[PDB]
This record gives structure tokens, C-alpha cells and sequence, in this order.
């Protein structure tokens, strides 16, 4: 084993699309894109994936590479995937509380904020419908707080039993550079599932603003199989595009 | 006998535009912007405006010429580098404008809403989320009168219409009627902004006769007929410095000199005295010998 | 490793549904039907439907087998001569069916809603007129939260989804994992259909490689894809009398030859014989047959 | 002059569609068909008309006859058109009251009819939602009955006034085969504004079960045109078809 951080994060990321099946995998940065495709060529084939402009691959390709297409996804037909809760999105966020509310649209107050981003984008209608994930390449407590600024993805303690227009809620993983974790916790809170090998429970807890449920159990990541590591290494991220988003 | 030729001038269709009217643009962020109207728009002025869009440098350059009052949009982003159009985020860190920001899908459907002539249409995304708080009473819910399964009803966002005064769209071809066509690989929502609105302007990188633009194009592609038209401009170029289709990549260089230009008062006073401040025939000389260094 | 090969025989797919089901059969009127996968429904015993349609001789067949116990449909036409399909009309005549029937518009809506997973959507359609009273109590009305700018609330039908136990649809190409495509004029619906459903058959006039179907038909043609199909079933002349896009039109000789043979018991009983009571394949030897006289 | 039945007809139902403007034409009968092509010949160029299946036509072609394209509008299409409202249908009828309540569905009782036909098809939408004009062939008291059997088209007084849903409605012409008449009599009913010549007041009386407004003072279908008749004659129904759908 010479396994590094960036690929322990890779099979993480993998590991977020165990048993989708037929649905869109919908990665919204690198190495959530490394993992989709590394799911897709070994244990979930049958996921759909994009060019991430309007047009799905029938062969899964090497990041920023063309494939032959199957179909046809432009905007308009994504929003009807939405709908349908045939997708599991994995996206980025600035800020994750403890219920699974994340920001990704601007700090501060909401009419004048400090900082701008790029709005809410698909985060509300992505939480509501269907399997949500979440990436982090560099875990720290600002992004891991107590109160996020603006709640563009909807955390667990946002939903009405009473109100069947909640069903479809479900946060499957955040996958950061120091390990995986869920909102399996009591009360749906941020869990530990695994910590990436080298991780210490001490730095997860420095670097996190709440308490991580399960934090002092968790197991280490487990190891790529050889095949993934050659798919990882040959096939789809040759050019160690991996390594730039993964802090440590 | 002959059908409306609707041929007229970049200005002349923002001649046909108010202050305080609620404008759609079409494309998507940095894509297929009809950003020649938006320079023509620039000329003008015309301010006070509410501008619906999948916001790109459309919206950023209303923002640098304070012409924005309230955006309803579901992100603004140049997709390429420097991705944060700095001018929104100026306007906005300026608390200049007022934000209906919604989730992606709820702007499709809000057209699709005023398209059809409904006061709403139902939707999930945007419940539980802060969208709620950016349009507090101006976003209510709505009941089901069918209970689900098991009894209990679901209620909704009753996403409201987005009617517009106005649509600004740019497309590859079209005839001097307002038949129109996309190509490449996305329509984006042109159609629906253009059906949503009362005064649809349409600029196109060529017009051509009718039977030549739908023997170029599949019947697919057609997405504009003439209801939904009121002018053609003739605009080659007209998406620069956004993509077009297969007309034309983003001049991802010059995207960059926009969002440096921004920067500086002494920057920008030259980028808008070297730019947008003559014609669109002077900007697109301007363009082509920034190209050449 | 390797995707899901759907392809399955027509008996195959038939032996997915059970009696008592909703189906949703693709096409309209005398146009695109899944005629083979219909032949194969009725030479089983799978009874007692609910079927939603734009009815043709789909829901004839199915009325003549005693298939039919309700009925969503916007029309029901032959198209051509004799336009009215003699089953359908046997079949309302004698009440042997519940109808809710539905102007054209609310079918598309309520496939609209339930591929969307929404209860409802609010439609002008219906108001004012008897589809009120083919539904009674089914269908119920939604009043807008936000108020027009009169000041008065529209209060418009509440189309419920039209939720789908199954759909059965006919495309002209397809490939063994259900990405496929019409060709022709008009995809009709056949994308809400599978959208609206739970298990989903399309039939193909051809199986093709994937790589096949994508250079054979523009991007916009590919209106299904692997996440909207169960089961792939390669029926050449699938669609058989009905028209079939780019690859025939209709039969029109053989669709009166079905339409004379309901009005006996003896022209029925040759015809059941002769054309319902063996294979697909068989079938097809006995239409190319009466074609040569 | 020696204009036929049939030709006052056609020129009726180009009357239809007078400040039309930039619309979908919608005719659903042979004679509406040359009625609304003459009228895109003559005084509304603007009209949108497609081929009955898929195609917006550019040119204006006979009856039965292709033309050079300019659009796209297959079904799933035209349901955006009547819910934008940008169209005027011509439809038959079987049944028509004194306020424009019309059944084109089936005679009988909802749930087991006497006589089946296609069902309301697009009577209910096309009602609700843009002006709808209204061709009978054989005017007779069948036709133009105190009840019809099924409301497949909204007549004026199933409109309630506090609900803008019902703003759209509108009930333009009803043109027959004896006159041209509309529902703006008292309370929205029907009445003549034209009879066609050789039509006697009577002959209009005798053929209709209800009374009708302005019978008495209705003047005489306009002459076509010389323009019209040569339109009529040689470019758009050379082959007559327009006088087997017209009954005396």
C-alpha cells in the first residue's frame, strides 16, 4: 500500500453512489467526479453521467475528457430530473451545520451580504428531491458551523413530518480530506463513519465547530482494491488533477 | 400580401423599452447572453429595472450602470474564470439592488407559470430552504385538495408567475419574421422568455429566408415562432463575450479584461470609454483588435 | 462490467403487469400505438384496467377483450375512415366502462404531474364545462394564494397525476438498455408516459448500438433515456395498423378490415382467429397476406 | 354575380378571422380551412396555419396541398399555444344551445351514451382559453337545440364572474350553412347577423329550436370580392370540395 489522501477521498467518493442504481450521479467537483466515474466502472454501471454541459456519455472518460454520448440532458431536462428523484447530486458547500444545513450562496445578512457567491443555485430544489452529498477539501471549523449564513441546501431539522412535500429529504454522506461522515448522529446530527488513515479523531474535533457523533469509534477509510487504484491512476485521473483539491 | 417585417435596429428595440419594466434575458450565464441589446441597453436610459435571468455578465453590466432595482434570479455566475461577475457582487455587497434569489428550477417554472397564463405553478424545491426568506409574503404555499396516500396532504411553493414587460433573447438564426433557431447543444429557456413576456426582442446571428432556416436546422430546433416575436436584430457577434452555440466559443480572454476592468475606477472608465460607449459596430472593432494584442 | 440488457419478448413484458393495473398507452389515436405489446395483452389473461390514453385502436382492442374497466383518455379516434372506433363505441354504449374522460390539454397535464411527483397541477381546462361531471368528486378546483391584479383569486381545476402502474410505448429505434428515438414529425407523449409510471416497456422497429442511435437521429430526438425504461422489446411493424413515424404510415386497408370485423360475431370470431390467437409473428404473416389480397 | 352557397360560406368563415392579427388559426372542417387561408391571402397575412399534423406552414397552400414550412408544432405544442391563448379554432359541432354550449362528445347519458363520438377532445381548453367560432354544415334544430347532451364547450352561461379563470372565454361566430350568427343577442344569445342570400327569415326559424336575437332585422351576407372569388376558385379549393360539406 502507497496509498495517498486523494485517493482514500476517491473511493470515499466512490462509496457515496453504493447502491444508486439507475439514477443520475451529478458531481459538482473534481474528485466527486473521480468517484462517480470509479463507481460507474466497477460496482454501479448503470449510473447516468453528463459532459456537465447537456449531453450524457455512454462510455465513462478520463476527467475533461469526451466520450461517445447516449442521450441528450440539456438545462431544461435537468430540472425534470430533479423532479423526479432519479439523481444524487454531490456538491460543495461553504458552510455545513450539524443538521446538514449548508450555504453555498453568500455570507452575511441576506439583502447586503459580505460576500457573494454564486446564489442557491440547485441547492434548494436538490435537497427537497432527491439523494444529496456533500464534498469539502479542506475540512475546518468555518466551514463546519454552528449556524450557516443563508440555508441554500436544506439541513435536516428544516422538514415538517406532517408535510408529505418533505419525503424525498435525504443527505447520504459529506466526504471531506479528513474523512466520511453522514447525519446519521442522534437527532440527525454530523456523524463519523470513517477517518481517512494518518486522520486523527483530535484533528477532526480541532477542525470541526460541533460535536461529531461517534467520533472516538470511527474506523479508518478503507483500503482501494487494486482495481480501483488502477482505474484511478490510468484510466480516469492520469494528470493527478486529484491532488489540487485535496488539502493534506 | 406580406407578413410583418420585423426587422429593426439594437436601438431601436431598446427604444422600445421603459424605465421600471421587469425584463427577462435569455442564455445562461456566461451563454448565449444577448448581450448586444445589453450594451444597447447600457446606452440608453433606461433604469429602474427588475431583470429576471440565469444570470451572467447581462447582469453585471446592468448592476455597473446602477440600471438594476430588484433580480429575480437562481444564480449568477461567468461559468469560467474569474466565475464571480464582480459587478453583481459589488451591487450587492452595496445592498444596491433587491434579491427574489430562487432555486434554478423555480425560475423555469415561474415562466413556465406566466407562458400559460397562471397565477402559479406548485413546486417542491425551495421549501425549508432560505428562498423562503429572500421573498418572505411575496412566496406563499399552496394546499393540495388531494390527500396523498396516506392521508395527509402536501403543500407546495405556489411558485408565482414571472410575467415580463419584456424579453431580451439572442439566437444563431432566424427570418425577418421571428422565426428563430437555436444550434448546438441548448436551447437554455429562450422560448420561455420569450412566451412569458408582453415585448419579445430576439437578436440573431444572421437572418435568413424562412426556407433557409429550416433547411438548416432540424424541426427540434425551431424554437421560436412568429407569436413569439416583435423585433429581429441582426446582431453578428451579438452573444460576445459569451458563447453562441456553434457560432461561436466564449472569448474567455476578453471575459477576463470585463471582470479586471472592474476593479478600478481608472479600469473601468476605460473599458466603458473604449467599449460601451459607441456604437455596436464601434465595440466589435474594438473587440476584434483587442484579439490582435 | 456492463449495463443492464433490457431486451425482453413482448410475452416477456405483458407478464410483467397484473390485472387490476393502470396503463398508460403511448402514441395518439391511430398513431404510433404500441400495437404489438396491445396483441400481446390481449392474448393473455391480464384484465380488469384502468388505461389513460389518447385513445385509438389501443383502447379498442383492449374494450373488444373486456380488458377495460376505466378509462382516462382526451378522445378517441381512428383518425381515418371510419374515424370512430366501433369497441370503444360498443363499450360506452352498453356502460360497460367508467369513463373519466378529459379535454386533450389535462391528459399532458396530469402526466405533467405525476412525472414531476406533484398530487396536482392547476389547468384552465376543464372549468365550465362536463368534464366536471364525468369526474364529479375526483376532480376538485385550487384557488391561487396570490390574488390577480384585479384583486379577485383564480380558481382553476386541480388536474391530479395520472400515476402509472405501467406505460406501454412504440419508438422507431431504440438500444438493449432503453435509450431511444422517434422518428418523424411528433414524439407525441411517449416521454410523460414512461415518466408517469412505475415499470416502463418500450417496443423498437430495431435494436440498435447505442453509438447507432445517436448518429442516426439528432440530439433532440432522444427523448428516452435509461432511466425511463424498464424492458426493451424489438417488434418490427410494433406499431401495426397505426403510423409509425418515419418508417410507414398507416394501414389504412387494415384498419377498416378491423373496424367491419366488430360489427359481427362471425366477422369478429375470423378475425380473432385469423389475427389475436398466435404470435406476434404470426401476425405479421397473416397482415402481409391480406395486403397481397 | 354567381356566387354559390358554398362560396358566401367560405368568405363567412374568412370573416372569422378579421383583426385576428398574429394568431393561430385553428379550423377544423373544409370550409373554416379555406376560410382561414383566404383570410391569410387577403386581410390577416399574419395568421399562423399548420398542416393539421406537425408543420407551421410558411405559404399558403390548397386544400389537401403541401407548402414550405416555417415552424414546428407537434401536439404536445399546441396545448402551449391554447393555454397562451394566441389562437382562434373554427370547430364543428353536433349540439349548440342559445349560449354557445356546444357537444361534439357523444348523445346520451355521460356513463353509457346512445351514440358515441370522439369524446370533447380540445372543446373544453380551446373554450376557456382563446376565441372559438363554431361551423355547421346543416343548420337544423338538431344541431341548434335548447340543451346538448355534454358540455364539451363552454357556453356564457357557465362563466362565473367573480373567477378570472374565466376571462379568456369567448364565443366569436357561428357560421352555418343558412347565416352567419354570434351569441351577442340579450344575455349572450344567439344571434343573426347575416343570411346568406336565397335564406329566408323562416327558413332560419323553422331549422332552429330556440328563438333567435335579430332574425327578423338581419341583413344579407356580404358579395365576395372578385380577389376572393378567384382565390376561392383557382388557388385554394380548385377541385370543389368546399360544396360537399354544405347543405343547400
Amino acid at each position: 500500500t502507497e496509498v495517498t489522501r486523494a485517493e482514500y477521498c476517491a473511493i470515499a467518493c466512490a462509496d457515496i453512489f453504493s447502491g444508486a442504481g439507475e439514477i443520475m450521479a451529478s458531481p459538482m467537483a473534481t474528485l466527486p467526479l473521480i468517484g462517480a466515474r470509479l463507481a460507474r466502472l466497477t460496482t454501479e454501471p448503470d449510473l447516468l453521467i453528463t459532459d456537465g454541459e447537456a449531453l450524457i456519455f455512454a462510455d465513462t472518460p478520463a476527467v475533461g475528457a469526451k466520450a461517445p454520448i447516449e442521450g441528450w440532458m440539456p438545462f431544461r431536462k435537468v430540472f425534470d430530473v430533479v423532479a423526479s428523484g432519479r439523481r444524487h447530486v454531490v456538491m460543495g458547500a461553504n458552510q455545513i451545520d450539524r443538521h446538514g444545513n449548508q450555504n453555498l450562496s453568500a455570507f452575511g445578512p441576506l439583502q447586503q451580504p459580505t460576500r457573494q457567491m454564486f446564489g442557491v443555485r440547485g441547492a434548494p430544489g436538490n435537497t427537497i428531491n432527491h439523494p444529496t452529498s456533500y464534498w469539502v477539501g479542506k475540512h475546518t471549523s468555518r466551514v463546519f458551523c454552528d449556524t450557516v449564513d443563508i440555508v441554500s441546501g436544506v439541513g435536516y431539522d428544516q422538514i415538517d413530518p406532517e408535510n408529505p412535500a418533505y419525503r424525498f429529504h435525504h443527505l447520504h454522506r459529506v466526504v471531506s480530506n479528513l474523512g466520511v461522515f453522514d447525519f446519521g448522529g442522534p437527532d440527525h446530527t454530523f456523524r463519523a463513519l470513517s477517518l481517512h488513515p494518518g486522520v486523527t479523531a483530535d484533528q477532526v474535533a480541532d477542525n470541526t465547530s460541533f460535536e461529531v457523533a461517534g467520533l472516538a469509534d470511527a474506523g479508518v477509510t478503507r483500503e482501494p482494491t487494486d482495481e480501483e487504484l488502477r482505474l484511478i491512476r490510468e484510466v480516469l485521473d492520469p494528470r493527478s488533477l486529484r491532488d489540487r483539491e485535496v488539502s493534506v | 400580401v406580406s407578413k410583418r417585417d420585423k426587422r429593426i435596429s439594437l436601438d431601436d428595440a431598446v427604444g422600445e423599452l421603459r424605465s421600471g419594466m421587469t425584463i427577462g434575458i435569455g442564455g445562461w450565464g456566461s451563454r448565449r447572453k444577448p448581450m448586444a441589446l445589453v450594451r444597447a441597453l447600457l446606452r440608453s436610459d433606461v433604469t429602474d429595472l427588475t431583470v429576471v435571468t440565469y444570470g451572467g455578465p447581462d447582469l453585471g453590466l446592468l448592476c455597473s450602470a446602477g440600471k438594476v432595482t430588484k433580480a429575480y434570479y437562481g444564480f449568477v455566475s461567468l461559468d469560467s474564470a474569474p466565475f464571480y461577475d464582480p459587478w453583481f457582487a459589488k451591487a450587492r455587497t452595496a445592498g444596491e439592488i433587491a434579491v427574489r434569489e430562487m432555486d434554478e428550477g423555480m425560475v423555469k417554472c415561474g415562466l413556465e407559470a406566466a407562458a400559460a397564463r397562471l397565477p402559479f405553478l406548485p413546486i417542491r424545491a425551495g421549501l425549508g430552504s432560505d428562498v423562503r426568506r429572500f421573498w418572505g409574503d411575496e412566496l406563499r404555499t399552496v394546499t393540495s385538495p388531494y390527500p396523498d396516500a396516506s392521508g395527509k396532504s402536501e403543500t407546495l411553493i405556489a411558485m408565482p408567475a414571472l410575467n415580463l414587460d419584456a424579453a431580451l433573447v439572442h439566437l444563431n438564426l432566424g427570418d425577418k419574421h421571428g422565426n428563430a433557431a437555436y444550434t448546438g447543444v441548448d436551447p437554455y429557456f429562450d422560448d420561455l422568455y420569450c412566451a412569458a413576456a408582453e415585448k419579445r426582442f430576439v437578436s440573431v446571428e444572421r437572418v435568413v429566408e424562412t426556407e433557409e432556416l429550416v433547411k438548416t436546422v432540424p424541426l427540434q430546433n425551431l424554437i421560436l415562432n412568429r407569436m413569439m416575436v416583435d423585433g429581429v436584430v441582426e446582431a453578428p457577434n451579438g452573444a460576445h463575450f459569451t458563447l453562441a452555440g456553434d457560432s461561436y466559443g466564449r472569448d474567455e480572454k476578453f471575459q477576463r479584461h470585463y471582470a479586471e476592468s472592474a476593479k478600478t475606477p481608472q479600469a473601468w472608465q476605460q473599458f466603458v470609454a473604449t467599449y460601451l460607449s459607441g456604437s455596436e459596430d464601434d465595440y466589435q472593432a474594438a473587440v476584434k483588435k483587442f484579439a490582435e494584442e
